[PDB]
């Protein structure tokens, strides 16, 4: 039966421009449908499942069963908590349920540590789907969620545009968006938006990321490995080439997802907002992988801070924040995987954000120490801004060198 | 005490600024509450009012003025 799925046809999600002809034809009824305030429940479910299955039917086509396990597993625990949270409500019951919901994803991440192989529970979207699932567990806990169909829940948790690696969503907003179809002019406004996003994505992914990714990066790596040592000028090379590739590949993908999402009526959250022109490490995370960043803000960061203030575990205002940054970004690192360089990239932005936070407050203390001394406030102009942007950009790019795990091949061929 | 007059006390208890009669002030715009100040107020609102108020759903538009915190305290006190 595993053999049947490896026999089954396979389509790379936004893998070629040819993919859109299918998905276009496929989405076409749904979109026309929205103009008459109609959704085709069964058809949407069909088209969703086919393109999801096609995305998961590679050489490791077995992963589709891993998905179905995952769905049953999620329904079991999502509803377990729904049923519980109706009557009573406890800290530790919530904790347990959260852990159980994330557990498949934890096993997937931990499996190469213990073994050297992927988990059997591993399928493609697992990393991004888990957020959607825990989302509800957290939201029921807060009492901001009470009602939902298994329909509503599955619709949200296994949404097809944002499945593979797409923009992360929250239930309440998604369901609200799906609940009322947008009116005629607003709707084909989304068509304009979609055709824009598809075209930009074509350039971003197939052209620009092609140049950085498959054209310039592989020889530069070969050069950097040839020259050896802790660093070299070709390693500074791979730092920027990858950095742009990582950006274009993902940002283009995101736009694709957003566009396809728009063609299914709903407007999914945005992942990038010109992240490189950011002056600040704080501003970078308001501009880079935003859906992931914004999620981690409101679910991992804000929630850990609330704990460190309910308990008042740390002495002053600033240290609670700094522990929160470090832990919060470190979790995100683990989210990418349990490899040294992910946890490293984790702690990098951790210490990064603490540095950044302390400097902002040190800038006010130097402005208080001058304005009350007789001098004019320390200069802020065009070249100061530019310097910030320059410093931020290189810190960011360096983190991407860490994140690539190219350093793993450069330092430890061994 | 009333659910408007008691919030008036605590606001200047660990920040030191009065917004009684002019209360529709955006306190993020006023410079009273910072990025880490909200949590400090919400924890003393958690303690003194005995009310647990959620943070995953908290947005910038929601609880920004001293009126939209007073009117949000009465809503999460009974229903």
């Amino acid at each position: 039966m595993i053999d049947f799925l490896k026999q089954l046809p396979h389509l790379e999600p936004y893998g070629n421009p040819f993919y859109f002809i299918y998905l276009g034809i496929a989405l076409l009824p749904i979109f026309i449908g929205l103009f008459f305030k109609k959704r085709f429940a069964i058809y949407e479910c069909l088209v969703s499942i086919t393109f999801i299955v096609l995305a998961l039917t590679g050489t490791h086509a077995s992963q589709i069963l891993a998905l179905l396990f995952y769905i049953v597993w999620q329904i079991i625990w999502v509803y377990s908590y729904k049923r519980y949270r109706s009557q009573r409500d406890n800290k530790w019951v919530f904790y347990l349920h959260s852990f159980l919901v994330v557990l498949p994803l934890i096993l997937v991440k931990v499996e190469p540590t213990i073994n050297g192989t992927q988990s059997l529970l591993n399928f493609l979207g697992i990393s991004y789907l888990t957020f959607r699932a825990v989302g509800m567990i957290i939201e029921m806990r807060d009492g901001v969620l009470k009602e939902f169909t298994l329909g509503e829940f599955l619709r949200f948790m296994l949404f097809m545009p944002t499945f593979t690696s797409g923009p992360i969503d929250r239930f309440k907003r998604f369901n609200e968006d799906y609940q009322s179809i947008p009116n005629r002019d607003e709707l084909l406004n989304m068509l304009e938006q979609a055709v824009k996003y598809i075209m930009l994505g074509f350039l971003y992914k197939f052209v620009l990321a092609q140049i950085f990714g498959s054209m310039l990066l592989p020889p530069l790596k070969a050069q950097a490995l040839s020259q050896g040592g802790i660093f070299n000028l070709p390693t500074l090379g791979v730092m920027y080439v990858y950095g742009f590739d990582l950006f274009f590949d993902f940002a283009g993908y995101s736009m694709f997802a957003l566009a396809v999402s728009n063609l299914m009526g709903i407007k999914s959250p945005i992942n990038f907002d010109k992240p490189f022109i950011s002056r600040d490490m704080k501003e970078f995370w308001n501009r880079w992988h935003m859906s992931l960043s914004f999620w981690f803000r409101d679910f991992v960061f804000m929630r850990l801070v609330i704990v460190l203030m309910r308990n008042k575990v740390f002495k002053n205002r600033n240290t609670t924040s700094n522990v929160a940054y470090i832990i919060n970004m470190m979790v995100m690192g683990f989210w990418h995987g349990i490899t040294w360089y992910y946890i490293a990239y984790g702690i990098f932005h951790g210490i990064g954000l603490v540095i950044n936070d302390a400097w902002l407050r040190k800038k006010k203390t130097i402005n208080k120490d001058r304005k009350k001394a007789g001098l004019k406030p320390l200069p802020e102009n065009k070249w100061t801004k530019a310097l910030g942007i320059f410093i931020t950009f290189n810190t960011v790019m360096l983190s991407f060198l860490i994140f690539s795990g190219f350093l793993n091949d450069l330092w430890f061929t061994k | 005490m009333d659910v408007k007059a008691e919030v008036i006390e605590i606001i200047d208890e660990l920040f030191m600024e009065d917004v009684s009669d002019m209360m529709d002030e955006d306190l993020f715009d006023a410079g009273v509450l910072d990025s880490m100040g909200t949590v400090e107020l919400i924890v003393e609102l958690e303690s003194r009012f005995d009310i647990r108020v959620p943070v995953s759903e908290f947005g910038r538009d929601d609880w920004n003025t001293a009126n939209k915190i007073v009117e949000g305290v009465t809503e999460l006190r009974n229903a």
